Parts: structure tokens; sequence; C-alpha cells
């Protein structure tokens, strides 16, 4: 079942569409492979190839979004001053939100 | 007084900017169905058609359309040019050069300024 | 009159107006003839144009055309 | 007669001598060590960035941050003391004039830069020639790839010997000259 | 090939050729437009397509008959009808007297498949770069439309450029005596034939003086 | 109307013919190419002008050119459809 | 006789509206017959707009040019 889960399409962009098994003769060819990426319709194979598509597709996704509200959270517990606004709310500016001392950036951070 | 030509504008004002532009922007809508209108630009008006024709009734423009104009004396070209195919006619051609010009000038674009058929 | 932009507040520059007329309705009508003459004439040049030049004239004007003696010298000077 | 008043403000040297072609004889500039405007515009600096800092608890990381900060900006006022600076700007200028021996010049950065720049386009023109296909295009050649960015360090003498043995250039009747413009 | 007797479409109310289609506002305007084109073909089973102006629509098992307004949705049509293996479709254009006129078939072949008969109609002995440049046939019959030349025209205009390239060898057209030529029209000598004879003689006199001119100082 | 043209370039791909929405280009026999045909266009005053019959043609540059005519259009070059010219 | 370049041969293009314009491609085939005014067959490698990479020319649009060699069209 998943010994077809091979990495052999890796290296072969343009796999998924059969308009793009030509090669890539021209610079039209990387733009025509990014905008059928996603376009599982289009794409080779049967129907129930869409449905898995689909489905895997909005569960990395659903991954994706889980790994941004994490991120958040962890800005929150190692990289804010949720504390002192839990302590004053009304006198603290939320900030979970620093940048590094370089180029100057260090101007962007301000007193919260 | 500083005013007392404002008698003027009370006039004119009103005038040339909603009588006179209003009475133009009726006589030009009146002027667009006319079969003249726009005869310059517009193709199939019957004065483009007198204008052309006109200007084929004078004696300098009659043959002044053709491109081939300005041959002082054809029948010395044309001799010419059969001699000089004669000694280049490749082995038991059969092609004269009055057939082959003949045939090269009539072409067939039968849509061609075909709106030369309704003014 | 109500003044707008810096300068013209911060170093008092004012537009002085005359008390008088400038011209009076005579002279404005004495340029009015002379305006309604080049509005004729201007819609004759007007429809000149539109028209054209009309080269079957020679069929039906009179007269038998003219070129002057310079206008011969300059079509046989060269071009 | 005064050719400041003359010119409407803009002075001129008046003097031809070879000793003023330098643009540390120019009027206009000035070295930023002594200069009214450069002292003005950093000290305004470190007023600012130090009241920030006061902003902050003594013993916090940012006051420390801040210490740094202030360190970086009066290295900074003093490293840039010998750069030369406009009289009524204070700001440091940069030397475009090919001098090679003054602060700020511009021939050290673009010596550099024209060296690498060449060293890119003759890593990528020497991979193209010997990768002539389109699937070397896509699917790099990565060792290949790596062997000619190594090798483009010697593009100023390799490019040069192909520019004179006639290998750089190609006679304009082998590629396609562009849109016919004639024929009848 | 036998044109049909397609009806005017405000005459065939209620026809049993019409297929079954539902009906949309994309039909043709009527009201504002007078001719109509008609699509007739002849099929096996009911299958249901699409009308080129919205909606569905399910053929008859015998004769089939639809009217448009554009020549263009009958065409559309009838390619949808030949992806399903339905030949025999004809697309007649409709007069606003009722003529009827046979378009799609013309000659019964369809334009795919070659029919003896045929001429090559709008075709240009030469590459499409031989056309003659736009700027030597200015204030000719082709003033603007270079493509239209035809061949002899083109191959004129090219020996005309390869000539007008040699500069040091042209002949410099002479400049006409306006002050004692120019009688009037009727003040003329006829001997049309005798009239190139002089043209020869003035130009071999024009030639000689040219020649004997330039070999003052050259 | 526009002017459809085909040079003799032409191959008889039949690409163009089969492109062509209105009917405008066909098949004629010929003996210029190995095809023995080429293609016309006998009604071009049906020709539109989408271009079709060029985006279809293999030919280096095109056999057949479309030449746009704006200041000629006719009912059926224009493709009305609530409107009648005739 | 065999007319035209031989099979496999490099030829430069001489026909100016040509997307390979004094390029080089190969010669796949020349039609034989005198009655065909293209006879001769190149493929290219390089594709023009219509991704299209061969076409037939002339006899008198192919001039047997040498073969491409090292970063050269
Ligand atoms: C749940 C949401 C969702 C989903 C599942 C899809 C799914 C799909 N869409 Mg779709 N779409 C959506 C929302 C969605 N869309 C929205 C909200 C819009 C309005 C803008 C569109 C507009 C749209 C169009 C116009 C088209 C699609 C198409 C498609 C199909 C192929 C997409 C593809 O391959 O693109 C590949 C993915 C990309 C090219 C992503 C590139 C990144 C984008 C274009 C730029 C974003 C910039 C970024 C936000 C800012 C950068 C930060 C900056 C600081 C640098 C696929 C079925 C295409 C199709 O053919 O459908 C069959 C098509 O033509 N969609
Ligand atoms: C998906 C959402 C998301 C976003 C937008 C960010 C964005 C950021 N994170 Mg971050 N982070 C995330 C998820 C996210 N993180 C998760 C899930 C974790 C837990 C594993 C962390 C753990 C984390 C730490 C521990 C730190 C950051 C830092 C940073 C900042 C600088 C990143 C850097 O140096 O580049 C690194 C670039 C690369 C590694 C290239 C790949 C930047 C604003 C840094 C920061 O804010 O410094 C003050 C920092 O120290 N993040
Ligand atoms: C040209 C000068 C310059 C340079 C060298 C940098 C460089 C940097 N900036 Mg930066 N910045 C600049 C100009 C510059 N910036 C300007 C002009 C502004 C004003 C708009 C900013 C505003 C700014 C902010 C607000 C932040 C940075 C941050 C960063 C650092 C991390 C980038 C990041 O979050 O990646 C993100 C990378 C990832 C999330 C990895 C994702 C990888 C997978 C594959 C996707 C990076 C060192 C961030 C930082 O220091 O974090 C603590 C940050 O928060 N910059
Ligand atoms: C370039 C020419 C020109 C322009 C743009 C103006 C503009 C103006 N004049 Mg005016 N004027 C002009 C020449 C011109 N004048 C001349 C030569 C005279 C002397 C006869 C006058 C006498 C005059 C009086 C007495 C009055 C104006 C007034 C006005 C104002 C109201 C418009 C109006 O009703 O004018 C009407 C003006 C005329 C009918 C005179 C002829 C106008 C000119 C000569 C025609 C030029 C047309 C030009 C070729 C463009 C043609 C193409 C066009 C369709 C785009 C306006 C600011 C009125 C106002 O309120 O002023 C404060 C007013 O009371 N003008
Ligand atoms: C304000 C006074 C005024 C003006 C401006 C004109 C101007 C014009 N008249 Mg007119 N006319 C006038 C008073 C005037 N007339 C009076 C008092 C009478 C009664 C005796 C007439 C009776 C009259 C007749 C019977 C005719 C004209 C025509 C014309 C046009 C001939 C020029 C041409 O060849 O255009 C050629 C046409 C065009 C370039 C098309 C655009 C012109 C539109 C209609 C007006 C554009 C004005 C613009 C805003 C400036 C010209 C626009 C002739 C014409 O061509 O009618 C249109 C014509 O047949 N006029
Ligand atoms: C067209 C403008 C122009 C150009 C092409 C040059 C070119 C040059 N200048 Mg120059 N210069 C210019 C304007 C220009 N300058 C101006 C406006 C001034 C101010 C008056 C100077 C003042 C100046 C000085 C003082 C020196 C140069 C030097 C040089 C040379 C250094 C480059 C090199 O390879 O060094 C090797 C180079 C030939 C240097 C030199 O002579 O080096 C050879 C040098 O010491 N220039
Ligand atoms: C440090 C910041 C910085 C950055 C980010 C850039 C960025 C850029 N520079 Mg650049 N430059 C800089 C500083 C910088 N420059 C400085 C300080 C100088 C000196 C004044 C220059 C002088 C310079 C020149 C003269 C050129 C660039 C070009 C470029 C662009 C092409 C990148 C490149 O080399 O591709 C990699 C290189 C290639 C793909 C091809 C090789 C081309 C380079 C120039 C090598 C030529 C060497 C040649 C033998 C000598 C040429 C002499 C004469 C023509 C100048 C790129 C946007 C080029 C550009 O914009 O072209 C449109 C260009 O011609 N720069
Ligand atoms: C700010 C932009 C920037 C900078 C500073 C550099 C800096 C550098 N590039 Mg580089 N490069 C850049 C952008 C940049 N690149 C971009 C945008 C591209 C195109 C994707 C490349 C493609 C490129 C190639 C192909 C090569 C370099 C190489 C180099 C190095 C030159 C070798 C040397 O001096 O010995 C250190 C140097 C570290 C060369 C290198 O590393 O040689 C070993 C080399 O061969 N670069
Ligand atoms: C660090 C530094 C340095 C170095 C630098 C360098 C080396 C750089 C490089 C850079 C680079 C290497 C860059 C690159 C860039 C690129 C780009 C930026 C691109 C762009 C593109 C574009 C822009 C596009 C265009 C176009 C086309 C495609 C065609 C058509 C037209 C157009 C325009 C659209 C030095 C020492 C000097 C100094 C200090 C600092
Ligand atoms: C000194 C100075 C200056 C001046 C400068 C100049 C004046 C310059 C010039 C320059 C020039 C006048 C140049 C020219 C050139 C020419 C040519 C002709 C070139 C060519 C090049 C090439 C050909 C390249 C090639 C390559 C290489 C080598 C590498 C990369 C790749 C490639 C292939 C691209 C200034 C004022 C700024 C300032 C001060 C300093
Ligand atoms: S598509 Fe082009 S080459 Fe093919 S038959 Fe039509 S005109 Fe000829
Ligand atoms: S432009 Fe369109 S309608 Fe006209 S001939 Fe070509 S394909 Fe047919």
């Amino acid at each position: 079942i998943f010994r077809y889960i091979n990495t052999t399409l890796w290296a072969k962009a343009g796999h998924f569409n059969k308009a793009l098994s030509k090669g890539a003769k021209t610079t039209t060819w990387i733009w025509n492979l990014h905008d059928y990426a996603h376009d599982f319709d289009i794409q080779q194979r049967s129907t129930g190839l869409i449905a898995r598509k689909v489905f895997s597709s909005n569960l990395a996704h659903l991954s994706l979004v889980f790994f941004w509200i994490s991120g958040m959270h962890l800005h929150g517990a190692y990289l804010s001053n949720y504390d002192i606004w839990l302590k004053d709310p009304k006198s603290i500016t939320p900030s979970s939100h620093l940048a590094y001392s370089l180029i100057g950036q260090d101007i962007l951070n301000s007193y919260t | 007084k500083y005013g007392d030509q404002r008698k003027f504008a009370a006039v004119l004002v009103p005038l040339t900017t909603l009588v006179f532009p209003a009475v133009a922007m009726g006589m030009f809508v009146l002027y667009s169905f006319q079969e003249d209108a726009f005869w310059r630009i517009v193709p199939g008006t019957k004065r483009a058609r007198e204008l052309d024709e006109a200007w084929r009734e004078h004696p300098l423009f009659a043959n002044s359309k053709d491109p081939l104009d300005g041959l002082i004396n054809p029948d010395d070209y044309e001799k010419g040019l059969e001699e000089a195919w004669e000694r280049a006619k490749p082995a038991g051609s059969t092609v004269t050069v009055k057939d082959k010009l003949k045939q090269l000038s009539k072409q067939n674009n039968p849509h061609w300024e075909s709106w030369r058929a309704m003014s | 009159r109500v003044p707008g932009g810096k300068r013209t507040q911060e170093l008092g520059l004012v537009i002085p107006m005359a008390d008088e007329d400038g011209l009076t309705d005579g002279q404005v009508a004495g340029l009015f003839v002379i305006a309604l003459v080049v509005f004729i004439s201007a819609m004759d040049l007007a429809k000149t144009m539109y028209n054209g030049i009309n080269p079957a004239k020679f069929k039906t004007s009179k007269g038998k055309g003219y070129i002057s003696p310079l206008v011969k010298r300059y079509i046989e000077n060269g071009f | 007669a005064k050719p400041l008043e003359m010119f409407g403000g803009v002075d001129i040297d008046l003097e031809d001598t070879p000793a003023h072609w330098t643009i540390k004889a120019s009027p206009v500039l000035e070295p930023c060590k002594d200069n009214k405007k450069f002292h003005k515009k950093l000290k305004d600096e470190l007023y600012k960035v130090k009241k920030n800092q006061q902003k902050f608890a003594e013993g916090s990381a940012a006051y420390a941050r801040f210490n740094k900060k202030i360190k970086m900006i009066e290295l900074r006022e003093t490293a840039y003391g010998d750069r030369l600076c406009g009289k009524k700007d204070g700001l440091p200028r940069t030397i475009a004039t090919g001098e090679w021996n003054v602060r700020g010049s511009a021939m050290w950065p673009a010596a550099i830069f024209l060296y690498i720049a060449g060293w890119i386009g003759w890593a990528g023109r020497s991979y193209l020639i010997r990768t002539n296909d389109a699937a070397k295009e896509i699917n790099i050649d990565v060792p290949l790839a790596v062997t000619c960015m190594a090798s483009g360090f010697s593009w100023p003498v390799a490019a040069w010997q192909e520019i004179v043995n006639g290998e750089m250039a190609v006679p304009n009747d082998q590629i396609h000259n562009g849109g016919p413009w004639n024929q009848s | 090939v036998v044109a049909e007797a397609i009806p005017r479409p405000e005459d065939l109310l209620d026809s049993p050729k019409f297929p079954m289609f539902e009906g949309s506002t994309g039909g043709y305007m009527s009201r504002s437009t007078r001719e109509r084109h008609a699509i007739t073909w002849t099929a096996k089973g009911q299958a249901k397509f699409e009308m080129p102006t919205g909606g569905f629509a399910i053929m008859n098992q015998g004769e089939n008959l639809c009217y448009f307004r554009k020549k263009e949705q009958c065409i559309a049509l009838g390619k949808q009808l030949r992806k399903m293996k339905i030949e025999n479709y004809k697309i007649y254009r409709l007069k606003k007297d009722g003529t009827v006129i046979f378009m799609h078939p013309a000659d019964g072949v369809f334009p795919e498949k070659v029919n003896k008969g045929r001429v090559q109609v709008n075709g240009r002995p030469f590459t499409i770069r031989g056309n003659p440049q736009q700027s030597e046939l200015k204030f000719t019959k082709y003033q603007g439309k270079g493509y239209e030349a035809d061949p002899l025209t083109t191959m004129f205009v090219k020996a005309r450029v390869m000539a007008f390239a040699d500069v040091p060898n042209l002949f410099a057209l002479p400049q006409p005596n306006m002050d004692e030529l120019v009688p009037a029209e009727e003040v003329d000598k006829y001997t049309r034939q005798e009239y190139t004879t002089r043209m020869m003689e003035a130009l071999k006199r024009v030639q000689d003086d040219r020649a004997a001119k330039a070999a003052k100082s050259l | 109307s526009h002017a459809v043209k085909i040079y003799d370039t032409c191959i008889g791909c039949t690409l163009c013919v089969r492109a062509c929405p209105t009917d405008v280009l066909e098949m004629v026999p010929a003996s210029i190419n190995a095809a023995k045909q080429v293609a016309s266009s006998p009604r071009v005053e049906d020709c539109v002008g989408c271009k079709r019959c060029e985006t279809a043609c293999p030919t280096d540059f095109l056999s057949i050119r479309v030449y746009l005519q704006d200041n000629e259009e006719t009912q059926y070059s224009l493709g009305l459809d609530l409107v009648d010219w005739s | 006789p065999w007319v035209g370049p031989k099979k496999g041969s490099w030829v430069k293009i001489l026909r100016p509206e040509s997307y390979w314009f004094q390029q080089r491609g190969q010669v796949v085939n020349v039609n034989q017959k005198p009655e065909v005014k293209y006879p001769v067959t190149v493929k290219f490698d390089s594709v023009n707009y219509a991704n299209v990479n061969t076409n037939g020319y002339a006899l008198w649009e192919v001039i047997e040019a040498p073969a491409p060699g090292p970063g050269e069209v």
C-alpha cells in the first residue's frame, strides 16, 4: 500500500500534469508548473486520486494552522510581556514579538 | 465702475457655453445621419467615389493609381524582357513572358475594397 | 478677497483692481466686429478644407488657370 | 568680488593648482571630526537613545542592550571622524572621484563588487557552456555547478584570454539578428 | 446539392422538427433582428446536447431544426454535433425576405476535406515576408494595403528597390520646360507613334548633354 | 470585413480550417506540398477575426495571416446578435 | 540524384521571418518531388513561440552550416 510512496517523483518536477511532461522548454513551463500545483482536477489519474489529494491537502493545511497557533503560543510564553499585561493590562501594550539588534533594527522595539 | 463688463458676460457666457454647445451637438447628431457623414474616413460614401472619379478625370492623374505607371515605352520593356527570358528559358519550357505576366497580375482577392458597392 | 497660501498672507501680497472700466463698450464692439470677420472667414475655410480640392473644375469652371512666372521657375529649378 | 553673492550662494575655488583636484580640498566639504552639524547630529542620536534607555529598569536586559547600542553609536561617531562631510549637513560623504586613498572612497567597493560580479557571471556562463541542454538547467548538475563556481575565481584573466582569442563573442551572422525590416 | 425549404422562424411556430430545448433569453432577439441562421441535421438517438444560446436540449430521433441569430452559433452547434458522430448537418442563412442561402457544407463536403473544383481564394504565391513594403505603394491602388498587392506588383516594386540603390548609374529626370511648352491642349501634333521617336531623340540629346557637361571637371 | 490571406508555405495541416468558428477557411487541392492541398479563405466576409487559425498554424511564420480592418467592420465581422444590419 | 542537403546535416536558416533566422538545425528529410516548393524539413533544439521545433524550408533557405558547438545556437 505505502510501498508506492516514493521520492522518485520529487526530482521529476511537473509530473502531476500531462501538459508539463514535454519538459521545461521555456520559462512559461515554470509558471504553469506553479499554476497547476493545486489544480487536482486537471492532474493525472482517476477521480479517487482527486479525493485523496483534496482531503490530505485539507489535513496538511490544518496542520499548518495548528503550527501557526503553536508559534503564537510559544511567543506568548517565552517572548512576551504577558505577565505584566496580566498584572496591569490598562498600562501595558501587548507584545509577544521582538526584533533582533541588527542593522539598528533595535529601533523597532519600543517601551511596552 | 470696475464692473459694467459683466453686461457682456451675462449674454456671452450663457450663449457660448450653453446655446452654441447644444446647437453644435444637435447639428452633429443630425450630420451623423447624412449619407455624406465622415466621408473622408468612413468607407463607402458617395462623395468619396465622386472625388476619386474626379481625380481620375484629370489628364495628369489618369494612370496615377497604377503601381506600374512610368514605363515610357512599355513595348520596349516587354520585348527586352521576352528576349532576356528566351536565352534563360529552361529546356523545353512552354511558358511565355506575356501569359506569365498576365497570370502574375491576375490574383484572386474578391474581398478587397468590396465596400465600393453601396454608395 | 480671502487670500490663501502662506506667502500671500505673510508678505501682504495684494491684487489691485482698477476703479475705472478698462475698455469702453465701443472698443469691445470694435473688437467684436473683427472677431465676427475672423469667424465668417474661418467658417468658409473650414468648408473649403472639408470639401477639399475639386480637380474636375477644368470641365466646368471658366478661365484657363494660371501658373505664376515664378512658380514655373520653381518647377524647373528642381525639387 | 565675493563670488558667494555673485552666484547666489555657491562659492568657487578661483585657484588653478593640481593640489586642489583632490576631494579633500573642496570648500563644500569638511572633516567630520571638526564639523558642528556632525557633532549636533550624533549628540542628538546619543540623547534620543539615552532617553529611551532611562525609560526601562536599571537591571533589565533592555538596559544592557541600550548600553551596547550607545557604545555602537559612539564608535560610529569616532570612526567617521576622518570621513568628509558637508559644511552644512554634517552627513559624511562618499568619494567617487577615483581617489583610492580617502575615507569613504568608492574605488574599493567598486573593485570588490566588480570582481565578485564577474565571478558570478563567469561561473554561470561556464555552466551554461558545459551543459548545453535544457534538462541540465532545471535539474542542476550540482558537482559541475560547484566546479564552475569554484573555477570562476580566475575570470579577469580567462575572460580576457577568451575575448582576444575569439572564444567569447560570436559573429552577428550566427545568431538571430532580429525581426525583418524589409523584403518586398 | 439541393437547398431545403427552411421557412422563416416567425412562420414555423410549433414544428415537429424542433428539438426539446429548455429555452432561455439567449435566443435570437426578435422585434429587432430579421436575419436568422438555421441548422438542420438528422440524428440516430435522442442524445442531450447544449444549445449555443444557453440551456440544454434533446435531439429528435429523426429530423432536427434550430434557429439562431448568428452563423457562429450554428457552426458551434455543428462542431458539437460532429463530435457526436453526426454528419449530414446543413447550415442555412435566412434573409429577411425568406430567401434561403446554403452556407456551411457549401459544396456538400466539409471544408477540412479536400474536394475537387475548389480554387485557392486569397492565395499569395510567396512566403509571408514576400509582401511589398507599404512605403513603396503610397497613393497607388494599395495605399495602405501592401498585403493586397498582386504578385506582379510585388516583383515590380522589388525590382525597383533593387534598382534604386545603385545611385551613380541612375538617370535624373530632365526638368520640364514649362515656359515654352504647355500650349492649349487643342494645339497638338497627333502622330502618337512619332511621339515616342521624339521621346527617344530628346532623351538622347539630354544624355549627350549630360555626358558632355560631366566630362569637364570629372 | 477582415482580410485572411493564405501563403505558399502552407503544408495542408487542415488545423486552420478546423479551428475557424465561422467556416471561413476551406481546403483546396494543390501541388506545392507533400499533402497536395493548401488552405483557402473564400468566405472572409464571415471572418470575425478571432485569429484561432493563426494560433493553429504550425509553420515557422503563419501560412495564414489575418489582417484586422476596424474601419471596415460589418455585422458579420462584429458578431452582432442584438442588432441586425440587413 | 539527391537534391538539397543530406539527411542529418546541419544547415543555417536564411529565411528572414523565421524564428530560427541565422540559427542552425538538423535536416530531418528533403522531399524529392520537384513540385514541392519548401521540401527541406529542419528540426531545431529551440522551440518557437508556438512550441514547434520543426519547420519546412525552401531549397534556397538552407546553406549547410557546420555543427553548432559548445554554447552556440
Ligand atoms: C479554501 C480556499 C481555497 C481553495 C481550496 C482553492 C483552491 C483552488 N483554487 Mg482558488 N481562490 C481562493 C481560495 C481557494 N482556492 C480565493 C479566496 C480566491 C480569490 C483570490 C481564489 C481565486 C482563484 C483563481 C482565480 C483560480 C483559483 C484556482 C484554484 C485551483 C488551483 C489553485 C492552484 O493551483 O494555485 C496554486 C497556488 C498558488 C499559485 C499560490 C501562489 C500565491 C498567491 C497567488 C499570492 C499570494 C501572495 C501572498 C498572500 C503575499 C506574500 C507576502 C509578501 C510580503 C511577500 C484550486 C482548486 C485556479 C484554477 O484553475 O482553479 C481550477 C484559478 O484560476 N482560485
Ligand atoms: C483664445 C480665445 C479666447 C478664449 C479662450 C476666451 C475665453 C473667455 N472669454 Mg473671451 N474674447 C476673446 C478671445 C477668447 N476668450 C476675444 C478675441 C475677444 C474680443 C472680441 C473676447 C471678448 C470677450 C468678452 C467681451 C467676454 C469674454 C468672456 C470670456 C470667458 C467666457 C467664455 C465666453 O463666453 O467667451 C465669449 C467670447 C467670444 C464669443 C469672443 C470670441 C472668442 C474667441 C475669439 C474664439 C476662439 C475659439 C478658439 C479658436 C477655439 C475654437 C475651438 C473650440 C471649439 C475648442 C472666457 C474666459 C466673457 C467673460 O466672462 O469674461 C470674463 C465676456 O464677457 N471674451
Ligand atoms: C553592495 C551593494 C550592491 C548590490 C546589491 C548591487 C546589485 C547589482 N548590481 Mg551593482 N555595484 C555596486 C554595489 C551593489 N550592486 C557598487 C558599489 C558598484 C560600483 C560603483 C556597482 C557596480 C555595478 C555595475 C557596473 C553593474 C552592477 C550591476 C548590478 C546588478 C546585477 C547583479 C550582478 O552583478 O549579477 C551578476 C553578473 C552578471 C549576471 C553579469 C556580469 C555583469 C557584471 C557587471 C560584470 C561585468 C565585468 C566587466 C568585465 C567590467 C564592466 C565594465 C563596465 C561595463 C562597468 C545588481 C542589481 C549590473 C547591472 O545592473 O546591470 C544591468 C552592472 O552592470 N553593479
Ligand atoms: C555585500 C556588499 C558588497 C557586495 C555586494 C554584491 C556582490 C552584491 C551582488 C548582488 C547581486 C548579484 C544582485 C543580483 C540582482 C539581480 C536582480 C535584482 C534581478 C533582477 C531582475 C529583473 C529586474 C527582471 C528584469 C526584467 C526581465 C526579466 C526581462 C524583461 C525586462 C524586466 C526588467 C522586467 C560590496 C563588497 C560590494 C560592498 C559592501 C556590501
Ligand atoms: C574611473 C571612474 C569613473 C569612470 C568610469 C568609466 C568612464 C568607466 C567606463 C567604462 C566603459 C567605457 C566600459 C566599456 C565596456 C565595453 C565593453 C564592450 C564591455 C564588455 C564586457 C563584457 C563583454 C563582459 C563579459 C563578461 C565577463 C568578462 C564576466 C561576466 C560574464 C560576461 C560574459 C558578461 C567614474 C566617473 C564613474 C567615477 C570615478 C571613477
Ligand atoms: S494551419 Fe497553416 S499550414 Fe496548416 S493547413 Fe492551415 S494555413 Fe496551411
Ligand atoms: S480569424 Fe477566426 S473566423 Fe477569421 S478565418 Fe481565422 S479562425 Fe476563422
